[PDB]
RNA sequence: UUGACCUCAAAUCAGGUAGGACUACGCGCUGAACAAUAAGCGCAGGAAAAGAAAAUAACCAUGAUUCCCUCAGUAACGGAGUGAAGCGGGAAAAGCUCAAAUUUGAAAUCUGGCAACAUUUCUUUUGUUGUCCGAGUUGUAAUUUCAAGAAGCUGCUUUGAGUGUAGACGAUCGGUCUAAGUUCCUUGGAACAGGACGUCAGAGAGGGUGAGAACCCCGUCUUUGGUCGAUUGGAUAUGCCAUAUAAAGCGCUUUCGAAGAGUCGAGUUGUUUGCAGCUCUAAAUGGGUGGUAUCAUCUAAAGCUAAAUAUUGGCGAGAGACCGAUAGCGAACAAGUAGAGUGAUCGAAAGAUGAAAAGAACUUUGAAAAGAGAGUUAAAUA
RNA sequence: UUUCAAUGGCCCGUCUUGAAACACGGACCAAGGAGUCUAGCAUCUAUGCGAGUGUUUGGGUGAUGAAAACCCAUCCGCGAA
RNA sequence: AGAGCAUAGCUGUUGGGACCCGAAAGAUGGUGAGAACCAUCUAGUAGCUGGUUC
RNA sequence: GCAGAUCUUGGUGGAAGUAGC
RNA sequence: AAACUUUCAGCAACGGAUCUCUUGGCUCUCGCAUCGAUGAAGAACGCAGCGAAAUGCGAUACGUAAUGUGAAUUGAAUCAUCGAAUCUUUGAACGCACUGCGCCUUAAGGCAUGCCUGUUUGAGUGUCAU
């Protein structure tokens, strides 16, 4: 409708057509190569940090989380110190 | 005949009395237009015309203007 | 169905691209389906169709003909045969335009380009 | 002047997009960074625990944590929150340190020249 | 065909019907005179141009 | 016609009155044709339009080669063999530049960079 | 007389930059009628603006900005009407740079010329090294920014603005790879229809083809990928260099700790507490803002800053319970066109033969336009 | 259906005023042409749940169409104590 | 000894151009030469006029 | 969902082969 | 009777409704960031096919080169891609008027204004040293 979208209507002249609409697609991994040996690229990035064994977020979760299956004293705190924590799946201890 | 050819936009709209033309304000710099006038802002703006080096430029834009020559 | 957001299912872009195509790309929208004596022997189901390509006319009125290709009419997507005509009042026989769709390639005007285009389809010369 | 939200499906997965763009980027660290517990400055909400902003210098110092290594590993930094409590100095503390229970931070490669 | 313009194309067919009945006029024209001429060319055209019709281009059977 | 690969096999002056003579050839024919030609006149018209855009074009490319040799590794340069991708992205910062830091700002990065981590669950 | 410095100049000296256009969405200066609106004017970008508290609060306190929800159609103003904000819940998160303290055991800083050496989205782009000149002590670097910090002392932990090579993982661009009836009967000008027998489906989207085609054609699925061109991201691994007599974080203190003025503010006039003009004009535990009606909180008059956010324009893309040629854009075609006006401006009407022009040969009447015999078509009641 | 015979039978719409009348509109035909959308409030009815109720600001999720459907963390609105 | 909350439909009502149409405002910015003319605010209006579809 | 709006657009009548040129 | 008038029907005109169509509009959503003194947007004049009241192009005038596809148009192309060349007079428009009128240097190169950094040549009863 606008004149300049009109001019190129009536030119010869072939549209300068790119093609980069593919929705649903998620980013492949870069950077860390153990990472993005046992990503799936189907699952999101949640279902992905679970089944590797890491923490998608350190704080609490904005919504309600999804449910595939019926499943069955300061002296104490400054001083003490915990012996880190046991690596749940292979991708963490790789 | 009070208007003559504009040097600028060339329509018939140029007063030969004030020198000045009534459709694009020539010889001031900046072409005339106001927002009121929609409909003449459509009638002479980009796209009524060749851009000729714009549509070299959006040409370009994918390659990142790009030069030399393949290998 | 197709599911890629990259092709449009839009009738009217559909027929706006059919329509409005370049020669370049409607050399591939005539492509004719390759005899099964040149299926079985290339190994292509079919091909665009060239100049002096022996074909056989499958469907319309002139079925059963054969001929050469002597033109390719890109403008209208068209082909034209030899002497697959129809008489005018005046006694000059206009030729007969017919769908690439429409005929069978018996025959191929085989050149170096169009044997590494065999080889570039799966196809054994 | 009426403001539609005919784009509001269309907002939440370009989030969820930039949330992937962000993860592939950063491969197996978290998203997001850790955040303090805080409570509400009123009557009203000041028994609720909630998220804050970053950690006080002196809940980095107790935890055993600078505050320029801070930032490097994810752990964010507030000079303006400050301690007024014991408890919001343990309740924090305790944060950090369960943090750096869990964290696996990779080595980096550092210049050693030939000589002295 | 080309002109997709209906007041365009019809305005194409009426220049080029005028131009077409004008060289038919002229061609019969100047066709009348040589006949006047000379008889014998109004015979051979008469004899050889007889007009068609259904029955003379019959099919053969 | 002419073929544009064997054309640069040439030298520059060659070129130069085999333009001339292509010139006047296309002149003639152009007298010639005016005064009734056949269908076939207007096709060596094309082909001979096309030659001289060939021949003019191997001669600007020579020039341009050679000035752009001769002006390499050179600190000013004519316009003509300037970059043109857009005015501003002439006037932007260079990459060099834009990277530019102070020398607290090495220090910073150098003794605590953004490390690589992971949580566990 | 000469020289240094300052000042005024000049030069078609060398090297740069500004203007104009587009403005849907920024931000400003304005500004009517009836709205802090239209219009006018100025200035930008892919976002802009804002932004690391002279911010809230009165709590167990919060903690840059922006946006959404809520607060709330509430408080307040003024009955009507105008109409927020703190908290709370989300999206995104990132922090910093200077001025003010002597490098004074060493202007440690920078532009330019020239000469080499590299490098390239690139013979078009970027630098590096050397030398000379200039800038600069009326102050260029390092160091410091109040969250601190400096100087000493101390024993713990640290360190590349370098350049190659290889492979992997990504992004972009351009090629390449692709399953199955046109079998039989009937109707028809045409089979793409009906009936029979089949086939392929990670492909039964859509379009084309002489009538409703998954199997005639382009495509579609595979493809959220194989295989080649070339460009480049961040990393990894491994060489070669590494000006470390160096530079940092965290301990400690019988030593120090600079903080932005015709600005804050007071008085008086307008616009709308803000802003501005005018007269006057500060302070250092001072000053701002709150709760007290002393306490709390902040640290202004200097600067930068991604993301979440907006987007009737531009470059593309996919859609639709939309309109179907007096409709939908004024414009499905010639459309801001023809045309109208001195000009500013105003501005239409107008789509469909047929599968194929096979667009009616030929004879004949007429000055001609045309007519009549014919002829094409499945149909000229196309 | 056309026409004839017998009987009857005014021109509609608006406005007026007591109904009128009168004055208005109507050469004919085709197409177009007028209570719509939305934000509140109240009523009634239906439906879900019920001292509770309300998923859709947002997050999760959706392999094939992914603007749908599906799931809900913390708040909040109204109601009640 | 709580009866409400949510959604949908209906009806009424209050705002938005608000059933359609019919008088010129006024203002802003221009064109031409006091007056004239043009374009937007602006769906600024008719206590009414006419019309309002099985 | 129309018969009206001195309704909008288009088409076509009687006046009328009249007034007239 | 006839004429005229009227009604009905058939055929022929006129008209362009209805139906069906649709390379158009409208609306929503998604990705992206790219004008100009290295001369833009816009205007004018040419070129060659034409039907221009359209398009493409710029004296290399439907473009030339390069990469292709591979035989048409109706190494071919009224083809695609596109990194190289060319791009008339204008216009912010720039030697002065607005095509003339000019200047300097070697037909060509040039010759606008403001501003910033530097260079060079000068002047000053400026301040000082000899
Ligand atoms: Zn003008």
């Amino acid at each position: 409708a606008n004149p300049r979208q009109r001019n190129k209507q009536r030119s010869g002249k072939p549209r300068l057509t790119r093609r980069n609409a593919n929705k649903k697609a998620k980013a492949k991994i870069y950077g860390n190569f153990v990472i993005q040996q046992n990503w799936d690229k189907h699952a999101t990035l949640r279902q992905n940090y679970a089944r590797l064994g890491l923490l998608a977020t350190p704080n609490y979760v904005t919504g309600g989380v999804e449910k595939l299956y019926p499943d069955p004293t300061l002296d104490d705190v400054l001083d003490k110190e915990i012996s880190i924590a046991p690596a749940k799946t292979e991708v963490v201890r790789q | 005949k009070s208007h003559t050819i504009c040097r600028r936009c060339g329509k018939r709209s140029f007063h030969i009395q004030k020198s000045t033309c009534a459709c694009c304000g020539y010889p001031a710099a900046k072409t005339r237009s106001y927002n009121w006038g929609a409909k003449a802002k459509r009638r002479r703006t980009t796209g009524t015309g060749r851009m000729s080096y714009l549509k070299k430029v959006h040409r370009s834009f994918k390659n990142g203007f790009r030069s030399g020559k393949p290998a | 169905m197709k599911f890629s957001r990259d092709v449009t299912s839009s009738r009217r872009k559909q027929r706006k691209a059919h329509f409005g195509a370049p020669s370049s790309v409607r050399r591939v929208l005539m492509s004719a389906p390759l005899s099964k004596e040149l299926r079985e022997q290339y190994k292509i189901r079919s091909l665009p169709v060239r100049r002096d390509d022996q074909i056989t006319v499958i469907r319309g009125s002139n079925k059963g003909r054969e001929g050469k290709i002597t033109s390719v009419y890109r403008k209208k997507f068209l082909l034209l045969i030899e002497r697959v005509t129809r008489e005018k009042a005046n006694g000059a026989s206009a030729p007969v335009g017919i769908d690439a769709s429409k005929v069978v390639i018996t025959k191929l005007h085989l050149d170096k380009d169009r044997k590494d285009l065999i080889v570039r389809k799966g196809g054994k010369v | 002047y009426v403001k539609t939200w005919f784009n509001q499906p269309g907002r939440k997965l370009r989030r969820r997009q930039a949330r992937q763009t962000k993860a592939a980027k950063i491969a197996p660290r978290p998203v997001e960074a850790i955040r303090p517990a805080v409570k509400p400055p009123t009557i009203r909400y000041n028994m609720k625990v909630r998220a804050g902003r970053g950690f006080t210098l002196e809940e980095l110092k107790a935890a055993g944590v600078s505050r320029r290594v801070a930032s490097t590993i994810g752990i964010p930094v507030d000079h303006r929150r400050r301690n007024r409590s014991e408890e919001s100095l343990q309740r924090n503390v305790e944060r950090i340190k369960v943090y750096l229970a869990h964290l696996i931070v990779f080595p980096r490669k550092a210049g050693q020249p030939k000589k002295g | 065909g080309k002109i997709k313009n209906k007041i365009v194309r019809q305005q194409q067919y009426m220049k080029a019907l005028h131009q077409k009945n004008k060289d038919k006029l002229e061609r019969r024209k100047e066709r009348a005179k040589e006949e006047e001429k000379d008889p014998e060319k109004k015979r051979l055209r008469l004899s050889e141009n007889i007009p068609a019709t259904i029955e003379s281009k019959r099919v053969y059977d | 016609a002419l073929k544009t690969f064997e054309l640069r096999k040439q030298s520059q002056e060659n070129l130069a009155e085999q333009l001339q003579e292509l010139r006047q050839e296309l002149a003639s024919l152009r007298v010639q044709k005016i005064a009734g030609g056949s269908g076939s006149k207007l096709s060596k018209i094309k082909t001979t339009r096309k030659d001289i855009a060939r021949i003019l074009t191997v001669i600007n490319e020579s020039n341009r080669l050679a000035a752009r040799e001769a002006y390499k590794n050179k600190k000013y340069i004519p316009l003509d063999l300037r970059q043109k991708k857009t005015r501003a992205i002439r006037r932007a910062l260079t990459p060099y530049e834009q990277s530019r830091k102070t020398l607290k700002q090495i220090k910073k990065e150098r003794y605590f960079p953004l490390r690589k981590y992971a949580l566990k669950a």
